[PDB]
């Protein structure tokens, strides 16, 4: 869904970005997406251990 | 009491099989109940785990 509704920060708004921005802003972004990747791991293999309860 | 020369050993027989069979549930017993500390191990395991990678 995601390929057509896709757009970019015009060229005039970066001189803005790049006078604001720490340097530990980008690095934290990733971090908020590496937890969500985690959470889901976790969720997938704790239901696969569950399955041991469908044998009694 | 007097009984006939077959009858002492068709006695003896129908309680040599209910032992050995009684015996089988007993090892399928023990086994279902390995289950369960294989699932309890795993679980805690995976959220130890996951703190490892969070607090990293």
């Amino acid at each position: 869904y995601l390929s057509d509704i896709s757009a970019q920060l015009p060229s005039d708004f970066v001189q803005g970005v790049q006078l604001i921005l720490p340097s530990n802003a980008l690095p934290c972004f990733y971090v908020i997406l590496s937890v969500k990747a985690a959470i889901f791991i976790f969720d997938v293999k704790q239901k696969i251990v569950s399955y041991l309860d469908w044998d009694k | 009491m007097p009984v006939l020369l077959g009858i002492p050993l068709l006695l003896r027989f129908l309680g040599f099989l209910l032992v050995t069979l009684f015996g089988y549930l007993l090892t399928f017993l023990k086994k279902g109940f390995g289950k369960i500390a294989i699932a309890i191990s795993l679980f805690l395991a995976l959220i130890i785990g996951l703190n490892s990678i969070l607090v990293g």
